[PDB]
């Protein structure tokens, strides 16, 4: 994962400071898990990845050239508009997994910062509104027949308002 | 459950069936045995007196005021036995009382094991078909003379014959398999 | 006090006057009804206990019940009052009730959205 | 426990003690079972068969 | 999409040409594979709808169904091998062919670009269905049921015929692709307010709405099991598929012209759900269960929110599979019992141990148990309906409580309690009966693992 | 197998019809009390006492055990309600 | 109700295990691919854009 | 084939189905490389972007 | 170390904005309960082997008991509420299967239908809360729902309170837990006694961060918890069935548990659940 | 759990109880000995006897069939028949 | 009464053919009508079908969009652009009325 698309804070751990003669029942167990559960598995896994690296293959990420958007597309020309409703229905999803990440990045930031979520985790929630106030302003009223012509109108009904209110 | 219901009830069976409902609903208020064995021989006294009333009218006026005394002096949660209707185990084991006409669709493999079992079962099924004629005829030859019919069925009355309609009182699912 | 049978919690057998009825007639019906049931009982009990039978005992008393309840209804329908007044309050009554329940809500919602009060926060779905 | 002990003991005194008015409201579960289980299932099924289904 | 179709047509030659003894296996085995070719349409790596050719297309909404339509023909032919095994060897080959034509026609209707191609194929499906119901129907009343099934659909159908020819003149082509990418915005006149009703009413009729659903209880009652499976699983959903593709046009009016139906459906959902509560005929109860769970769908294809639509797509595919499963097991009881009465036949688990497990899972699918697509579906329609008006939960809340009650009552008075004393002894279960069921539920378990495939066009 | 004459018909208008129906339903002619004629469909179906199967003698060998109903006895119109599961009209101590 | 399962639990397990052997051995020895940059004019073929080997053996051969 | 020819009837349908299917592709061949999104110059030794 | 863990094992659907995933939380409530529940379960299965000895279907009975435990633990450790729903409905259905173990007895069947009806009335509340959290703040995952602290959160928590009252036998629809005793005694111990009933108390502790904000619902359950405590206790005084008296005591103690949740003292309420 | 009954263990208990009823002499109680015509007891004492038996064997003899448990033996086969003891 | 047949009973096909599988009366057709139905039904549709359906790649692009977001979120955040700007069709392209 891209430490930058799915961030993750650096870790700060208090150091071991035992103050009891008794023996910790956790440290012993781990010493076992590490030998009877991890080593055995670790061995297999590696052997997996070397089997992979022999005939290493690659897969790319289709890059879609940008076609002309409905805003510029003849009326009635089903050809151009078809290529332009897809370009949008495509960005209706790319603009949706982005919102999936903010749904996620936050969820983690409230598990990683419990009892402080009220505060420490406000870098995100400020963003979850900076992103939700936008998704609400370009994709929400629309029916289940969402189309670029309708986002073009949902916007342009309001561009009057950012022009009637302003005036 | 076995014997058939009489059409109308007599005076007696109504009185003598209160002596049961009453004494048994007195062991729900009086739990301890002693208190009971006391408070109950005092009950019989109540029934013991007014035993020889010959004045029917009166008798049916003591009975009708007994069963109202009782209805208002009954226990909401009496002691009803574990396996009797209304009980706690009533019809519990009925999920295991399959009706025995179902062993007739068993695969020849299943019935292959359990061999002597089906050797005796085929005998009994021969008994059943061997008498249906003598039975139904009995049931009929002994029919009522165009009179009141009860749910009672006749006994055998001849050697070799089997009590009429005996296939489901006998050969009935075991109570607690 | 005195038990008071209601349509539910009915009068028990005991405490019931008619039980305490021994008029000749009653004991003539009470013995004339067992006959019908004994007669029907001895028409079930030697046809179910019949060897050599595979056909389905029918219980025609149940077939007279279903026919009476789903195929003998409309042939016995006569439109009266207490039937059409009550046959319109049931079909259109609530159907008109909820319309003014849903219209008023949907209209309240719409107004508020139009005027700018409804928060619709963190609602990115619908 | 103290109060319950005494009452229980008093029971075994050859002195018959029947229910007080409340004992019934106590033993048959406050009567919520006797009343709300016979009315609701009765007036919810009567309306389907008699009114919504047949009428 | 002519492999899902041409190979299908060829089934007809095989049912006729094949040996009388081997006719059943050739047909059932081959259409199982016909379903396997159908699965290829599911390969949609991209968003673009797969326009196979001018007349034939498959988009997310049709694809989940075409596969179900192909899947049930095998099952239908397996559920009707018993009854219809008493026929003359030419009545069978007619029934098998009739079933074959239904999915040929239904596959095309669900996979049709031109809306009037939908109409011609849409209303043709009545011919095969009416024959299946009337010709082989056991009860004296199927002549009547057939009449009800033909007239309610037909009187609705001619208005749609006039409406679609009308839009062709107004827009100039009934091609669903273009009609979508073209500006057809009705103008809220009094007339348009009629157009909208003309287009939706024919679809609303075969999707039983509370007002016109009397045809479905009567039809499934006397219909043979294969006809009842087809009506519940694919035939009723033809109405839903139509409402999704036709409301692309008539975009503005449904905002305010839907209230009448929405309220008819939600109140209808409660009353249809409730009468299931005391109906003596099991096939009767499943049919009203079908009306109520389809009344939810017309109330999501009208609210028109993304979630509704795929709630609808989820529920339609799911309820289709569940209903058949219920209609199929109802038949197995009917054939041994010989009566549709629910009160008789009590205690079957005691004598048919597994069929009861199938009965239990079918009922849990019927009510909304959560790790099931059936629940996901209702949960979503419920959400949107709540968005339409928070009060909707009350009515969609009385239905959930009632739906739990009748679903379990079918299990409690049919598959539990003491065994019936001695009905004609109930012969053990055939392996066909059990598979016909397994074939219904194993797909219900597999689809619930990955709900994305049946989510609809919206998502 | 069931004749139309052995199946429910219209409200018994004349007294001979009220005694003919009582045969069909295996009842006593003086106990057949047709449901009130208000045209709601009941027809000739007997108006049997509205008592639930709960208080039918729980010991007697009822042919149909669980419905506590014998074979032939007129079934009650609402037996889907007063059955041993759904509703309980049964006398209560209070 | 037992002959059925030995047949259903069998003919699923008949073709089921050779699959499971197939998914496991492919996923083990051959493996999913690792993502890369389109190399200045590779114009990758339809099969090149998918990860799993099995999910590309099909795409290349049939779609 | 001892009257098992019947079997081929259905399979054969698939083959003709796929054949007729290709025919349609051949017909709907305009825009082969004119689709704005996918308009590319033919790579060496390739006369058809999609066949 | 007093540290928690949210584990997202498998993704089920993206469903656009609302992604759905299978998540197990490991907060203090979840692991403390997981240990207490299995200890009780380990006790009961051994009891079950002795109690149902001579039952012809012992294996099926043990099978359903563990399926109950699997649904109960899923209900315990559920991050998104869709999984909480899977557990909430799931224990309801297996309770139906296990209260009426002896299907033949109509009394057991009547109680089983009772239990499903009361649970489904409760389900309407959870669906309402789920739908409100599927709209307004948007995700069924607890980690985000808790960001709805400064919102209204009354429409939703009233829904969960309704769900708890049905599942936890509060004064409204209190009768099915007494009725549930128609089940086998081991079934009565592990599900009627501990795991199934505490589910309603557990749900509100999970959603308490939201509960502390709304004063109105806190006193609402304090009030009904209080009424059930005495109402059930007074009924228990005269009952003459040993299993029934214990069951009423199960309801009262939970009435006390409801009272502490009503007085906004979530941690101690959980402590009583374990000791109870 | 407990051991099943026998047609001679369901007979020794029935005679046992009755031998403890004061009115019924314990030396003239014989299984074929009728309660009301041979031993002397009244009608009310039949109800009381049966009830003892219902409490010795833990089940309820239906009244319609309990109204006839006269012989001190009918009680011994009826109890056994109701409990399926084929000896 | 008119001439018509007496009710035909339904045979206990399980009496002969005790291995009846429910498909046909004669046994061999029975066996060969389940050996081909469990096989074509379960063995190569529920198995091969689920295998193929499971391996459909990035169905409806939802495997592609969780990366394109990641680069867009990678690119938008690092270059300081708003992660989801608030107008999609650029305002400049739109020609509003007057
Ligand atoms: C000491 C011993 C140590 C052993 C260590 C492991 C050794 C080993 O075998 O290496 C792992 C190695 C795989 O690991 P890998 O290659 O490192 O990584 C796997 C790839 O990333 C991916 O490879 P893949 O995806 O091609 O293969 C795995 C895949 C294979 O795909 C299939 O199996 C397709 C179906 C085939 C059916 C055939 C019949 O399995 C799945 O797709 C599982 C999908 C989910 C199944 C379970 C259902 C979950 C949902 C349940 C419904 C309810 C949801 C509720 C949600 C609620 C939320 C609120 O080999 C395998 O084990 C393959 C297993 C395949 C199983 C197929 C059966
Ligand atoms: C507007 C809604 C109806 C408003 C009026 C409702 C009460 C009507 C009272 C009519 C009284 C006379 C009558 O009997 O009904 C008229 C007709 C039958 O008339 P007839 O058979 O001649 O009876 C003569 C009685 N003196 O029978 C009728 O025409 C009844 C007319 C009203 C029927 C309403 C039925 C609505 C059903 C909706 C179902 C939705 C689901
Ligand atoms: C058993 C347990 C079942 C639990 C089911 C719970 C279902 C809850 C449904 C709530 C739906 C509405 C939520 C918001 C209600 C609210 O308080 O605010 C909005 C409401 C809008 O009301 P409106 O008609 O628009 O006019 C009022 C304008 N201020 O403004 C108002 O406050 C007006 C008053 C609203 C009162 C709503 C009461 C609903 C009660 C539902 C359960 C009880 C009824 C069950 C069904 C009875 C009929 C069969
Ligand atoms: C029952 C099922 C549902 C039936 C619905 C029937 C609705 C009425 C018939 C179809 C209505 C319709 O198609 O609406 C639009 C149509 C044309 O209206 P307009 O746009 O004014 O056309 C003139 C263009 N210069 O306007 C019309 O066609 C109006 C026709 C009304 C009368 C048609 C005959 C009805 C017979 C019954
Ligand atoms: C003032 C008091 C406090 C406020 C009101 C609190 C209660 C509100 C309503 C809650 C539901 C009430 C009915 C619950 C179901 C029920 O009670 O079933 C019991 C019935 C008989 O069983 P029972 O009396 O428990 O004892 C058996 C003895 N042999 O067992 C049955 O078989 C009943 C019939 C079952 C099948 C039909 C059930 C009715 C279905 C539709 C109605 C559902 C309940 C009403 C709608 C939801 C209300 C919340
Ligand atoms: C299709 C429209 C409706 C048609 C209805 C009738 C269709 C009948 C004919 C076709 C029946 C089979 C095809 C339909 C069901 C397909 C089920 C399926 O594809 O399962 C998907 C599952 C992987 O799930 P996936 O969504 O990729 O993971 C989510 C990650 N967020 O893949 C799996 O791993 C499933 C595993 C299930 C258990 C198999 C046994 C264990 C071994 C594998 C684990
Ligand atoms: C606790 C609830 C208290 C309720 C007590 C209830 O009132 C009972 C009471 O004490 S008050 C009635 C006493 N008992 C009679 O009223 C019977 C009178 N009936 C006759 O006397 C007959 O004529 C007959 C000769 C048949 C009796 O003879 P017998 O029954 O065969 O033995
Ligand atoms: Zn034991």
């Amino acid at each position: 994962w891209d430490k930058d698309v799915y961030p993750e804070p650096p870790s700060r751990t208090p150091a071991p400071s035992p103050q009891t003669s008794l023996p910790n029942p956790i440290t012993y167990l781990t010493k076992a898990y590490d030998l009877v559960v991890d080593w055995p598995v670790t061995l297999v896994r590696e052997f997996i990845e070397r089997q992979h690296a022999k005939n290493r293959t690659y897969y790319y990420h289709r890059q879609y050239r940008r076609v002309p958007d409905i805003t510029e597309c003849k009326e009635g020309d089903v050809l151009c508009i078809y290529e332009a409703e897809m370009q949008w229905r495509r960005d209706f999803k790319v603009d949706q997994e982005i919102m999936n990440i903010i749904q996620e990045r936050l969820k983690a930031c409230q598990q990683r910062e419990g009892e402080n979520y009220q505060q420490n985790c406000a870098k995100e929630l400020e963003q979850f509104t900076k992103v939700t106030k936008a998704y609400q302003d370009r994709y929400l009223d629309l029916g289940a027949y969402y189309s670029a012509r309708k986002c073009l109108a949902k916007q342009k009904q309001r561009m009057l308002e950012e022009r009637k209110a302003a005036r | 459950a076995f014997c058939a219901p009489p059409a109308y009830l007599t005076h007696q069976q109504k009185v003598l069936r209160l002596y049961k409902r009453a004494l048994r609903h007195l062991e729900s208020w009086c739990i301890h045995r002693d208190k009971y064995r006391y408070f109950a021989c005092l009950m019989r006294a109540r029934f013991e007196e007014h035993k020889n009333e010959k004045d029917m009218m009166r008798a049916t006026q003591l009975l009708r005021e007994a069963e109202e005394e009782f209805w208002q002096n009954q226990h909401p949660q009496p002691y009803i036995f574990p396996d009797s209707p209304g009980g706690t185990s009533f019809e519990r084991y009925e999920c295991y009382k399959v009706p025995e006409w179902c062993l007739d669709y068993w695969h020849p493999s299943e019935k292959a094991m359990y061999p002597d079992y089906f050797s005796k079962r085929e005998q009994w099924k021969k008994l059943r078909m061997e008498s249906w004629d003598r039975e139904v005829k009995q049931l009929q030859e002994e029919t009522s003379p165009d009179g009141i019919m009860t749910e009672a069925l006749p006994p055998a009355r001849r050697e070799g014959d089997l009590p009429p309609l005996w296939w489901h009182i006998v050969t009935r699912p075991r109570e607690r398999p | 006090s005195k038990y008071k049978p209601a349509p539910l919690a009915t009068l028990p057998s005991t405490l019931d006057p008619a039980e305490y009825d021994v008029s000749p007639e009653t004991r003539r019906a009470q013995v004339e009804r067992l006959s019908i049931r004994a007669r029907l009982k001895r028409e079930y009990l030697l046809q179910y206990n019949d060897p050599k039978r595979v056909s389905h005992i029918e219980d025609p008393a149940l077939i007279r019940w279903t026919y009476a309840r789903s195929a003998n209804i409309y042939p016995n329908f006569r439109p009266t009052p207490k039937n059409s007044l009550l046959g319109a309050v049931a079909g259109f009554g609530p159907l008109i009730f909820w319309y003014y329940v849903f219209k008023t809500d949907r209209d309240r919602k719409e107004r508020l959205i139009q005027e700018g009060k409804l928060d619709r926060k963190f609602n990115i779905s619908y | 426990f103290l109060i319950a002990l005494e009452l229980n003991n008093l029971t075994m005194k050859l002195s018959m003690n029947k229910a007080n008015p409340y004992s019934s409201f106590s033993t048959l579960l406050g009567f919520f079972p006797s009343i709300i289980h016979r009315i609701t299932p009765m007036k919810s099924l009567n309306l389907s068969l008699k009114t919504s289904l047949t009428l | 999409m002519l492999k899902i179709i041409l190979p299908s047509l060829m089934l007809l030659p095989l049912t006729w040409l094949s040996s009388p003894k081997k006719t059943w296996t050739n047909v059932t085995s081959y259409s199982f594979l016909i379903s396997l070719t159908s699965l290829t349409l599911l390969w949609q790596t991209d968003e673009n709808y797969k326009n196979f050719s001018n007349m034939f297309s498959s988009d997310p909404l049709s694809t989940p169904l075409i596969i179900l339509t192909a899947w049930l023909l095998p099952l239908m032919l397996m559920a009707s091998q018993n009854h219809l095994k008493k026929d003359n060897n030419v009545l069978q080959k007619l029934y098998i062919s009739m079933l074959i034509s239904l999915q040929i026609l239904l596959i095309m209707t669900f996979s049709a670009t031109e809306l009037i191609m939908f109409y011609i194929l849409f209303e043709a499906t009545l011919i095969p269905t009416l024959i299946i119901i009337t010709r082989w129907g056991n009860q004296t009343e199927r002549l009547n049921a057939g009449i009800y099934f033909l007239f309610y659909t037909l009187i609705g159908s001619i208005p749609l015929l006039i409406a679609l020819i009308l839009i062709q003149n107004h827009v100039g082509t009934l091609n669903l692709m273009i009609l979508s990418f073209t500006t057809h915005t009705l103008d809220a006149s009094w007339s348009n307010n009629l157009l909208w009703l003309a287009c939706m009413m024919a679809f609303l009729i075969k999707m039983p709405l509370y007002g016109v659903h009397l045809w479905l209880p009567k039809a499934h009652v006397e219909a043979p099991i294969a006809g009842s499976m087809i009506l519940a699983a694919i035939l009723l959903k033809l109405g839903s598929y139509g409402m999704i593709r036709i409301s692309i046009i008539l975009d503005p009016l449904t905002k305010y012209m839907a209230y009448p139906f929405i309220l008819l459906s939600l109140w209808g959902m409660i009353m249809t759900s409730s009468i299931c509560l005391r109906q003596t005929d099991l096939k009767s109860l499943i049919a009203y269960s079908s009306v109520s769970h389809m009344a939810l769908v017309i109330a999501s294809i009208m609210i028109q929110t993304p979630w509704s639509f795929m709630g609808a797509t989820m529920l339609m595919i799911a309820h289709g599979l569940t209903s058949s499963l219920l209609f199929c097991l109802a038949n197995s009881n009917y054939e041994r019992i010989h009566s549709r009465t629910m009160i008789m036949a009590r205690g079957l688990q005691m004598v048919f141990p597994l069929m009861a497990t199938w009965w239990l899972m079918a009922s849990l699918a019927n009510l909304a148990l959560p790790p099931s697509i059936n629940l996901m579906g209702e949960l979503f329609i419920t959400m949107s309906l709540f968005s339409w008006s928070n009060f909707t939960i009350i009515l969609m809340g009385i239905n959930i409580i009632i739906t739990g009650m009748y679903s379990m009552y079918m299990i409690i008075t049919t598959q539990r309690g003491k065994l019936t004393n001695h009905m004609i002894n109930l012969q053990p279960s055939h392996t066909r009966e059990l598979t016909l069921m397994a074939l219904h539920m194993i797909p219900l378990i597999l689809l619930t693992t990955s709900p994305k495939l049946i989510t609809g066009l919206t998502m | 197998h069931m004749t139309k004459d052995m199946l429910p018909g219209s409200y018994p208008r004349t007294p001979e019809e009220r005694a003919a129906a009582a045969k069909k339903y295996n009842m006593r002619v003086e106990d057949y009390e047709p449901y009130p004629d208000d045209g709601m469909g009941y027809g000739d179906y007997p108006m049997l006492p509205n008592r639930s199967q709960h208080e039918r003698d729980p010991w007697y060998q009822w042919d149909h055990s669980e419905l506590r109903m014998n074979w032939g006895e007129p079934i009650h119109w609402d037996l889907d309600m007063y059955i041993r599961n759904r509703v309980d009209t049964s006398p209560t101590p209070v | 109700d037992a002959r059925f399962l030995r047949l259903m639990k069998f003919y699923l397990m008949l073709t089921g295990i050779p699959v499971i052997i197939g998914i496991t051995l492919v996923n083990i020895f051959i493996g999913e691919a690792e993502l890369a940059e389109i190399p200045e004019g590779y114009i990758p073929e339809h099969w090149e854009y998918y990860k799993h080997p099995i999910s590309r053996w099909i795409a290349r051969n049939f779609y | 084939l001892r009257e098992h020819w019947v079997h081929i009837l259905v399979p054969a349908g698939f083959v003709f189905g796929c054949y007729l299917d290709r025919k349609d592709d051949e017909k709907l061949t305009a825009f082969r490389n004119k689709s704005m999104l996918f308009q590319r110059e033919l790579r060496p030794n390739e006369e058809v972007t999609w066949k | 170390n007093n540290m928690e863990y949210m584990i997202t094992t498998w993704h089920w659907v993206t469903m656009n904005s609302m992604e759905l995933k299978m998540s197990f939380k490991t907060d203090f409530f979840s692991i403390l309960f997981t240990s207490v529940a299995l200890f009780v379960t380990w006790s009961i299965m051994q009891f079950s082997s002795w109690y149902m000895h001579s039952d012809p279907n012992i294996n099926r009975f043990i099978k359903y008991l563990t399926l109950f435990l699997i649904t109960m633990l899923i209900l315990t450790s559920a991050n998104n509420m869709f999984q909480l729903f899977i557990g909430w409905e799931g224990v309801g259905i297996m309770s139906f299967l296990l209260i009426g173990w002896w299907y033949g007895r109509t009394d057991a069947n009547t109680a089983a239908l009772q239990a499903i009806l009361y649970n489904r009335i409760g389900d309407i509340g959870f669906i309402l809360a789920m739908v409100w959290f599927s709209l307004n703040m948007n995700s069924w995952e607890l980690q985000q729902i808790m960001f709805s602290n400064n919102n209204d959160n009354l429409i939703p928590l009233m829904g969960l309170l309704i769900a708890a009252t049905g599942k936890s036998a509060q004064f409204g629809l209190h009768p099915w837990l007494p009725s549930a005793m128609e089940g086998p005694t081991p079934v009565s111990a592990l599900l009627h006694s501990s795991t199934m009933v505490v589910a309603g108390i557990f749900l509100l502790v999970r959603f308490h961060p939201l509960t502390t904000n709304n004063n109105f619902i806190l006193t609402t359950m304090l009030c009904l918890g209080a009424l059930t405590t005495l109402f059930t206790a007074i009924c228990a005084l005269t009952q003459n069935d040993i299993k029934k008296i214990i069951a009423f005591s199960t309801s009262s103690q939970l009435g006390l548990m409801m009272v502490t949740l009503g007085m906004n003292q979530p941690h101690l309420a959980f402590l009583h659940i374990c000791t109870h | 759990d407990a051991p099943p009954l026998t047609l001679d263990g369901i007979k020794d208990r029935v005679l046992y109880v009755l031998k403890l009823y004061d009115k019924i002499d314990p030396e003239k109680l014989s299984v074929n000995s009728h309660f009301m015509k041979d031993l002397g007891l009244d009608s009310l004492d039949q109800v009381e006897i049966i009830m003892a038996m219902e409490d010795e064997f833990g089940f309820e003899i239906p009244d319609i069939d309990a109204e006839k448990l006269m012989c001190p033996q009918e009680i011994v086969d009826y109890i056994a028949d109701k409990k399926d003891v084929y000896e | 009464q008119w001439q018509e047949d007496p009710e035909p009973e339904d045979e206990n096909v399980y009496a002969k053919n005790p291995d009846f599988h429910g498909y046909d009366s004669d046994p061999v057709v029975d066996v060969w009508n389940m050996r081909a139905v469990f096989f074509f039904g379960f063995s190569i549709v529920l198995v091969f079908g689920t295998t193929f359906v499971a391996y459909v790649p990035d169905y409806r692009m939802q495997e592609w969009a969780r990366r394109e977001a990641e680069r867009l979120v990678k690119y938008r955040e690092v270059n300081g652009l708003p992660i989801m700007e608030s107008n999609y069709f650029d305002p400049s392209k739109i020609q509003l009325p007057e």
